[PDB]
């Protein structure tokens, strides 16, 4: 899958590094799919507006083949929103998690 | 930022102020003076375990209900293959019950496994395994800290 | 809802304004959604070729759960085209308009 | 049809032109649509992590109204990846190519 | 690029050259003097307004047939809870139908409402209304402008 | 900062953000443009007003009982020698006895008298004169502020 | 050092202090608001009547009999074509012996028309006309400035 | 990295280094002095050639079976409209079979009618067209070199 | 400069070089890790104990008669209420009479109270009590130091 | 801005951008290499040709009928002393009479004599000589250049 | 590089990481609290072992046979003059004879006199001995390191 | 400084001002273009001639009477294994006797040998060989040079 990280705030070696490891467990144990195939992105000090401020805000996108588990956007909402707060220090109701699945999908050449 | 300390050749307490953890670092079967390599599987580990606890929820969270992961030692085997043993307590808070407390410990040993890499060669060519001890603690009890020292003797 | 702004012209704080509150009236109006739920990105600078060259241009990509109701999409088109033209002085045969709907939605940890 | 590019590497005017000439070679005969109607957009130095290391890796992202044929998807990652290879140097099992199709797509004012 | 004057304490003229607007800012109740965040709240609504105008059409586009939504006075009301009254000018053709009228003049309220923040407390925790005066005008015509001083007599 | 407008060759409105004051400059006796010794001259005399104010207490005390020393206007006779005329309020609360506002009209009018330089010269070589207006207000209500454009209908 | 206030959006003062001037831009005939091309235009004429003066006479010689020329209004007619009306004050001495009077009448005409550039466009593609109102003074007098604002009755 | 030469006025031989390309640039039909120009759109036409590769596969794969298309001259011509002739040429694997020569052969020239633009001006203001050559070589072998120097004997 | 080692969680060795004092700082009653909070609190300390010091005599004054005052640990409760207890040491010269050191018993008690904030929240918001332990030591003998390591067998 | 290349040890071409000028060196006489003291001479030579051409006309001026003045080559002779044989050609219209041909002959000659500097060593300490070629051409042909690479196949 | 940490007053753990060092400081005859200038001394001796090492061979070496001179304790006496005693290991392989055995015991001891300055002031104004310990140990065991922990056990 | 040129894919002259020399370049075997590489085998070759040559004495000393040895051209076999031919003049004195000319021939061979590194792989993973031709000049003759372009007629 892909995760594509907006945080409002900068983002570190340290911080980028913690989001990674979390989003190799949230691949692993909710979407059923190796940790290594996740291609993770990060766009730190984005120029985000949101509920009438420009205060700490993040959108984590996540496109995985073939859909989502019944239950899997939850699982991940919670463990995704859990670690930006940890994280970056953005409270939780400034956290968009949104789940998109691509029609297709090329890797090594091939799809 | 990181207080390292040698209480022997093979014995090294690391205390991460930023991170809020206490970690010992021993090199157990051999004895051998901790290089900086050891030190830098050690911290990676507590990174490690720092994630893993982020599976399970956000500690920073006012009343945060836990369960908590926990470093406590880092104990590597450098005489053969390069092999880590990590030492980590799950804290769930009293009254659990007995199905939260098998959904704890198996939400704990899944992220661990990931974070820690375990039975894979890590960045530091460094296959790792872990222990789990399971601890009840009162979390909203002025008494209660995630890194008791008490909960260090087994390795100190 | 999510919009993603990006364009190839610099954006100072005035232009990611006027372009914040005109969202802000087309999520209200043609959406019909709340006006501080919808979450704006903005990405300026952006190296961007169209139409065989690097002039002034702009691709906006609105994601809205539940998909749009007839003739919204036409409508903010109008309304995104006429206020990019304004705000960003990129002319209107150079501005994409992408409207995508998630399969799932995540915010304050629950879907 | 829009394409971005998100590579891990820096990109200056020769490659970002090179990848352009690739990308309107794709969409004329593979995509079967005008070379002048297609959007790039480019974002170089993304800080982007993949099978365990930060080494060279790209991600390009592939919006076409109305689908694509029944080969077209397998073609385009053949030239996409070749053509990231040799501008980027990023080899092949580290490029990924997303293909995705708007509900609606609007341009020059008009949402049609 | 903006030139403010006061021709009272508590009668500011806003002229924003880049904006190509113009505003009179009053604190009309108490007749107090008008400070920096009064001038701050004017401007404000004066860039409301422009969004607003946005949502009906672009003005800078050539052969602009309308309709315009131009402000002209900000009347503060700051004796108890911090209230603006936003008055602005909605200008239609003069050869436009009753449906096209009433069209306009639903958008135009529709889009001050959100642009505006009516009936909550805004960024600078000040609770707004606005009122709309309908103008018929020749647009073609070269004596038109959409900021004609004859428009703002009821302010000056 | 300071917004300064000319409604007149003779007559300039000026207006402190920063020291939360408005007074009027006028050349009253020729009608002669303001040059900026004339701007300066009167931003002088304003200063004065606010350091006589602390004679009588500090006006940013929370519940502020005053009285209120507050300048209205500057007239400048520069026909022959450079003189300067201060309009300045003196503004005491309702319910002072008659002794009170005679204790506080001749506090101000001492303070008033060194912080405006009357007895001599000043730095910009002008004889100054000022003339005190007393004003019973009621100092809680919520429709006064010492600055009330009202209390400058004299001048404008 | 250029003083700018709008009291309307077709009436704006402008007030040179380094140049000791003071003029009034007006956009006459359509009411339109004034941009800093009108500004532009304004100052450019005030500029334009300074090199006129200096036809005449230098004015910063001590004792000078005049004649003074002063700018007062600059009324631009933006409707179709760019065009601009620049009155003028041409003040004599009292004691003129009314050949002299036409004299430096005629020589004014002469030297606003190239200064002013009348009847042709110029940088600021602006046709320009002017108006001169003849006055006669007691230029020693103290109660005398070439730009007293009675002067200026007409255009405020 | 560009070493370019002019064997004569209107013949230049340009030696890209860093993109492993050769290319001969001649004004044909005039004859006349190749300017910056024409250097450069020789250049963006060996870009191209560059680009329409990949679309074909990867060059630098270890043991690519090919197809190569390389560009060799640009010629063009200025007379009277600005027009160039590109000549490249399409280097298939020997032993191809007929479809698989013309699969090659088709799929070359559409990329090259696109990257080379020959369908409009492009952005030199020049209508391109282009001329392919086919070869049969064995790549594999240690005598094959996509650019060898007597595939440019009919330009040089 | 100062030399930390965490010899547990919550048993921390501070050596100040530069003021050549040593100081145990543990956490007795929680446990809890030492954070940078509790290492600042115990520096502090530390620093109320030299200029406690200095109440008595300047101690780097050659052939110093005492006594002196040397902290020895910092115990921190932080269960409830920030609290922390001070363990110093007070020494007199063998030769002192029992006046002689009751006297610098009150007297050093008098300036521990002080310096340390006894009973009240300090820069830390710490609540601090102090114990003081006496002892006579000859000070010329060649085997005395004021921070020998035996006087800190209680708190290792 | 200015190519050069090396066809032979004595046989160099030296292309000008810039100034818009093509010219053949050649160390004919020895055919010793050329250094860079040759090159600077024969660019030395070729500017003075560009100065000899402004004593005829502009050529930059619209629609120049001639005559032109073009370098084709410089021939350097340093056997004995340091000499220099500059060939430029004459191009003028073809609708040119025998007198107008002899005139624009005599005036190309003192022009490029002085330009030139044919009568001393120059800066170079070069002895310069020149050898002109008169051609007649139809200077609006969509053929014509004045540098074509006919014009130099005598040099290469 | 150099991880310093106090274990008491006078017991401090030196682990020299670029160097590959582990000592232990000591104060042990007075157990006064060591200072910043018994360290330099220690240091200063662990540079000496590495010298006398040196004198044996290089330790890097692939394959390195032996012998090994280990740093293990510096014990300071600093009660009347200032000295010190160094404590080393000597490891010999285990298959080596006698005479070698007590040919790099004179090599050593014989080095090392010189490198720690024995009997003598060295650069500390320090009168410097040492011991050494000899071992036999298989230097090719995958449980053998020069400074094993259980090397420190007497120290510690 | 150095002046590179292409006159074909595989043929390129090479200029060194600095260095006085003119060296062919030509990939022979294989008609390959000229890489970088090759270009840096060449200098690399133009440098050993150059050091051979002051094995038989400085060329730059007043009336230098040879021998000299000029490198002509370096033939690159880039085939199979990567193989260099250097062709180089050896030029003696006519006057010089048999004798001598034979000396110089050895001595030449002697030092080419080395310098250009025969028979063995260099720095470039090339093996080089070379060919010296025997040539008879009056050194002190005006039309001799050393790289007289006669010299190089059989290499381009």
């Amino acid at each position: 899958p892909v995760i594509q990280t907006f945080v409002s705030t900068p983002l570190d070696h340290e911080k980028r590094n913690m989001l990674t490891k979390v989003y190799r467990i949230v691949t692993d144990t909710i979407l059923g799919k190796p940790a290594e195939l996740v291609m993770m992105t990060f766009h730190d000090s984005t120029p985000m507006h949101f509920f009438g401020s420009t205060d700490p805000v993040a959108c984590v996108r996540v496109e995985a083949l073939g859909g989502y588990g019944p239950s899997e956007p939850e699982k991940v909402t919670k463990v995704v929103t859990d670690a930006i707060s940890y994280v970056c220090g953005i409270v939780a109701d400034r956290i968009f998690v949104l789940y998109f699945s691509p029609l297709h999908c090329g890797w090594n050449g091939t799809n | 930022s990181v207080n390292t300390s040698f209480l022997s050749p093979s014995l090294v307490t690391i205390r991460d102020f930023d991170k809020g953890q206490f970690a010992v670092l021993r090199i157990g079967r051999t004895g051998f003076p901790a290089d900086k390599g050891d030190i830098d599987l050690c911290l990676s580990k507590m990174d490690g375990v720092l994630a893993a606890q982020l599976y399970l929820g956000n500690p920073r969270e006012p009343g945060f209900k836990g369960p908590h992961i926990r470093i406590r030692c880092v104990d590597i085997d450098d005489k053969h293959t390069y092999n880590a043993m990590v030492y980590v307590d799950l804290i769930v808070g009293t009254g659990a019950s007995e199905v939260e407390r098998e959904t704890a410990e198996e939400r704990a040993r899944r992220a661990l496994a990931v974070a820690l890499r375990v039975d894979e060669a890590d960045e530091h060519s460094c296959v790792t395994q872990f222990e789990m001890k399971l601890r009840e603690e009162l979390l909203s009890s002025d008494s209660f800290h995630p890194d008791k020292d008490e909960y260090y003797k087994d390795f100190l």
